[PDB]
């Protein structure tokens, strides 16, 4: 009965449906009947052509705003060079109009779309806070496919005001039940960039969202970490097909890449995945993301499984997105316990880094207490330490069911002697473990140069629950 | 910072 979008590109967008199954199985969503009706979201980039052929049938101004010039009209500035088009094909991945003779399909073709312009002018942490927190009742989803600069040297998270907007934002927003973040892991595959150095992306209140190339490999752009959730389909080499959504000037492009393009399509299966169960919390939707997400024909060197048989890489989370089986799973999804959250102290002194550093402590994740965690979420090594060059550093962190996270990876353009400063590395790759037992950090240096540091802090966070688990995989 |  379902009739798929006859839209003139619909055909070039292999990453929405294909015979090949290297897709994100959208089309079994949208036969299942959701395509994002009454869902909301806003880009949070440098505006939205909201009169756009394949973008105004579905624009919510209420879901919109210019905090770069302070008025509600989020369009772009034109420019010769075209500068401000990034928002603008963004919002068409997620929600392009369907069987409307223009461009391609948003994957939520029937959801509203809005745009904030904050990306077009110096963005200041209020900017970012006023984007975040922007009409948090009426908005369901932001995503935003930005972040600080990835030349493999920064480490650079929200501010205070920024900060403040993501707990606001999963704590009341949404009638309480939390907005919904999206983020793009990031740009820095070319510079050896880690995304666990991005505070946005390595928040547990984002879902950061990896990319993938058609033929099934780890793009030349792409950033491994451990906070990285899932993967959904990009750009790659040139005789790989790219992204086709709405353009600037009210044009169609097939040729949007990077990470860019990854964060929105995610955004959009949430829609579909909030249209089939409304009550989802924030943390719910990363749960789904976690149980549906599917490995299979990503290459990566590093695939690994972790406690509960789940695999996981640090370029691509647990997987790519799977549309049809997250709104399949939303329907009759029992909403997780409230959240625990266990704070560990682990050093009883400094510790000296040299050439190696192992710290192993036995941990009873808060038993006896109403933050006993049985159930994994979200983990966090925050780090507190001193070195001569940062980027000579790897860190991992192994759980007490044997699954290695790589926190930090070799940055060869960090020179920095900044060190970290209670940095909040975060791991995604231990979900649904019991983090009872021994925990294990490594620091190394990997150069042959004779570096020197001290470890002053290691605080391990651990978030969970401690009921609903599921039979291992 | 922040870039697109
Ligand atoms: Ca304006
Ligand atoms: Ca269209
Ligand atoms: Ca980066
Ligand atoms: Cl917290
Ligand atoms: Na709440
Ligand atoms: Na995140
Ligand atoms: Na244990
Ligand atoms: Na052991």
């Amino acid at each position: 009965v379902y009739q798929e979008p006859t839209d003139p590109k619909f055909p070039q967008q292999w990453y929405l449906s294909g015979v090949t199954q290297r897709d994100l199985n959208v089309k079994a969503a949208w036969a299942q009947g959701y395509t994002g009706h009454g869902i909301v979201v806003s880009i949070l980039d440098d505006g939205i052509e909201k009169n756009h052929p394949d973008l105004a049938g579905n624009y919510d101004p209420g879901a919109s705003f210019d905090v770069n010039d302070q008025d509600p009209d989020p369009q772009p500035r034109y420019t010769q060079m075209n500068d401000n088009r990034h928002g603008t094909r963004c919002a068409g991945e997620v929600a392009a109009v369907a069987n409307n003779g223009v461009c391609g399909v948003g994957v939520a073709y029937n959801a509203r779309i809005g745009g904030v312009r904050m990306l077009d002018g110096e963005v200041t942490d209020a900017v970012e806070a006023r984007s975040l927190g922007l009409n948090p009742n009426h908005i369901h989803i932001y995503s935003a496919s930005w972040g600080p600069e990835d030349d493999g040297k920064t480490v650079d998270g929200p501010a205070r005001l920024a900060e403040e907007a993501f707990f606001r934002g999963v704590s009341q927003g949404r009638g309480g039940l939390g907005s919904i973040f999206v983020w793009a892991s990031g740009n820095g595959g070319r510079e050896h960039d880690s995304c666990n150095c991005d505070g946005y992306t390595n928040s547990i209140y984002t879902l950061s969202i990896s990319s993938a190339t058609q033929f099934g490999n780890v793009p030349w752009y792409s950033e491994a970490c451990s906070s990285t959730l899932a993967t959904t389909y990009s750009s790659g080499n040139q005789n790989e097909k790219q992204i086709v959504t709405t353009d600037l000037r009210q044009k169609c492009t097939e040729s949007h890449t990077g990470t860019s393009a990854s964060a929105p399509l995610a955004a959009g299966i949430i829609a579909l995945t909030l249209e089939a169960n409304k009550n989802l919390t924030w943390r719910d939707m990363q749960h789904l993301v976690v149980q549906t997400s599917k490995p299979a024909h990503l290459n990566a060197n590093d695939w690994a499984t972790n406690g509960v048989g789940r695999k996981v890489s640090h370029s691509y989370g647990y997987g790519l997105l799977d549309a049809g089986a997250m709104v399949a799973l939303a329907q009759n999804w029992t909403t997780v316990a409230p959240q625990r959250k266990c704070i560990i102290d682990i050093l009883t002194e400094p510790k000296d880094i040299g050439k190696r550093l192992e710290v192993r402590k036995t941990v009873t994740a808060c038993l006896g207490e109403p933050n006993h965690i049985t159930r994994l979420e979200h983990a966090q090594a925050r780090l507190t330490l001193s070195y001569n060059r940062r980027g000579d550093l790897a860190i991992h962190l192994v759980s007490p069911m044997g699954t290695r996270s790589t926190l930090l990876a070799a940055r060869p353009h960090d020179y920095s002697a900044d060190g970290f400063n209670d940095w909040a590395f975060m791991t995604t790759h231990s979900w649904d473990e019991d983090p009872s037992g021994e925990w294990v950090l490594e620091i190394e240096n990997t150069s042959e140069a004779n570096n020197y540091g001290t470890l002053t802090k290691f605080t391990l966070v651990l978030y969970g629950t401690a009921s609903g688990s599921l039979v291992p995989r | 910072x922040r870039v697109r």
